[PDB]
């Protein structure tokens, strides 16, 4: 295989994605399965070490030993406060090694532990490999993205995470000015220009608000949400069919794991369909003591399960606008990144909240921040 | 009759579910085979029940597919004129549910 171009990382927490810029154009590249995202998962049996795809598909055999959210961890002390919260809501163990954290697993029937940053770069292996299989060339160059938020610790650990994965990371770029590139808001004329960057997807909430001058990116705040996302709208969602059922029927199917599992993988979807319809159908058949559950569910019921979540967006959106010191008229450019912006209501409060300005969602969402990286990688060649 | 073109792409979806359930079938008939192997076998006493709990990454692999199977009949929208689409889809998830139930009974023999 010969030498091939650079490419763009978006390293997220839930799933990462791989770009490349060729022939005027980015490229998002499909996995092995297909898939244009892959899960940032690493799994660990008795025989295998299993990456992406692989390994979310057995989470439900092996979750003590399928290792996920490790970006949560990456660059940070074992007694951070968010390592000690977080923990205690994954199935998988983190240990403390001379202040530093570690997951450990059952490994080949050994215990095995591993720092954030492996396994990190077992998620880049991944990404690098998918580059390679598409282009049929060696992929070395990247770019990789972080939050805006990370401090130095957490920006060397994703850079030692590329050096273990035996790449040559270019630059390590914020995912708010990734997302600007993608769009090419650094390419407009004019005087300096405030954009607000809301990244509503992976699990994730973050708004940052930048300016950029002459190719010159500022960060002047960042706000947001570590734990809010498409999962929390999926739950109002199962908890409203679950009292429907009761309603129905007079049976609770809470306590039936597998019941609640295919209720819940129905609803995942209908959500998805309720962003470009407005209803959607679910057929599930013998749900539960035998009972066939067939059912709908208008966008607006949605809107009403969701209001408080849906709302809540845009106190991040004020607390960012209040330490950038502008106010809301003073915004050039909005930029929408992450799945969970193609939601109709989101979209509605925040084109309202900037008294009816148009909204920068024409790249796919999901991609968005690995699409500007690519352009980066690209430019840095 | 009124049977129409459309309907056949539904029975035609059912039909390798059929048949990639008729698959994951014969290997819980194996591993049936397997632990009734290890329980009418050569082994001591203390040896049979780890080499029958080895088998425990085997039946949550069955369980798995048969779930992801669930799930995919799940995302069929059948209209009521859609009577043999129904009943094929039904009889199905039945006959899944009488597999998940026998898993459920080889994961309540090992490990314990
Ligand atoms: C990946 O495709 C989609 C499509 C619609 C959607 N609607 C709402 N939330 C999503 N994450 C989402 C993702």
């Amino acid at each position: 295989m010969s030498k091939g171009p650079a490419v763009g990382i978006d390293l997220g927490t839930t799933y990462s994605c791989v770009g490349v810029f060729q022939h005027g154009k980015v490229e998002i590249i499909a996995n092995d399965q297909g898939n244009r995202t892959t899960p940032s998962y690493v799994a660990f049996t008795d025989t295998e070490r299993l990456i992406g795809d692989a390994a979310k598909n057995q989470v439900a055999m092996n979750p003590t030993n399928t290792v996920f959210d490790a970006k949560r961890l990456i660059g940070r002390r074992f007694d951070d406060a968010v390592v000690q919260s977080d923990m205690k809501h994954w199935p998988f163990m983190v240990v403390n090694d001379a202040g530093r954290p570690k997951v450990q697993v059952e490994y080949k029937g050994e215990t095995k532990s591993f720092y954030p940053e492996e396994v990190s770069s077992m998620v880049l292996t991944k990404m690098k490999e998918i580059a390679e299989a598409y282009l049929g060339k060696t992929v070395t160059n990247a770019v990789v993205t972080v939050p805006a938020y990370f401090n130095d610790s957490q920006r060397q650990a994703t850079k030692d995470a590329g050096t273990i994965a035996g790449l040559n990371v270019l630059r390590i770029i914020n995912e708010p000015t990734a997302a600007a590139i993608a769009y090419g808001l650094d390419k407009k004329v004019g005087a300096e220009r405030n954009v607000l960057i809301f990244d509503l997807g992976g699990g994730t909430f973050d708004v940052s608000i930048l300016t950029i001058e002459d190719g010159i990116f500022e960060v002047k705040s960042t706000a947001g949400d570590t734990h809010l996302g498409g999962e929390d709208f999926d739950n109002r969602m199962v908890n409203h069919f679950i009292a429907e059922f009761k309603r129905k029927h007079k049976k609770d199917i809470s306590e039936n794991k597998r019941a609640v599992r295919r209720l819940r993988t129905a609803c995942e979807r209908a959500k998805r369909t309720l962003s470009s319809s407005t209803q959607a159908s679910i057929e599930i058949d013998s749900l539960y003591e035998g009972i066939d559950f067939y059912t709908s569910i208008t966008r607006a019921r949605f809107e009403e399960l969701n209001a408080d979540l849906f709302r809540g967006t845009l106190d991040p959106v004020e607390k960012a606008l209040r330490d950038a010191k502008l106010d809301k008229s003073q915004i050039h450019d909005i930029v929408l990144v992450g799945g969970s912006t193609r939601i109709p209501k989101i979209q509605k409060l925040l084109q309202d909240f900037f008294n009816g300005k148009e909204l920068n969602k024409s790249i796919n969402p999901d991609e968005a921040v690995a699409y500007g990286a690519a352009v980066q990688a690209a430019i840095l060649s | 009759g009124s049977n129409s073109p459309q309907e056949e792409v539904e029975l035609k979806k059912l039909k390798h579910l059929e048949k990639s359930v008729e698959k994951i079938a014969d290997q819980l008939e194996e591993l049936n085979k397997e632990l009734t192997g290890i329980q009418q076998g050569f082994l001591p006493k203390d040896l049979q029940a780890e080499a029958l709990c080895k088998l425990d990454r085997r039946v949550k692999a069955t369980i798995e597919q048969f779930m992801k199977i669930l799930e995919e009949i799940d995302t069929l929208i059948l209209p009521e004129n859609f009577k043999d689409s129904r009943l094929k889809r039904k009889g199905l998830v039945k006959k899944v549910q009488a597999f998940l139930a026998e898993c459920d009974t080889v994961e309540q023999n090992i490990c314990q």
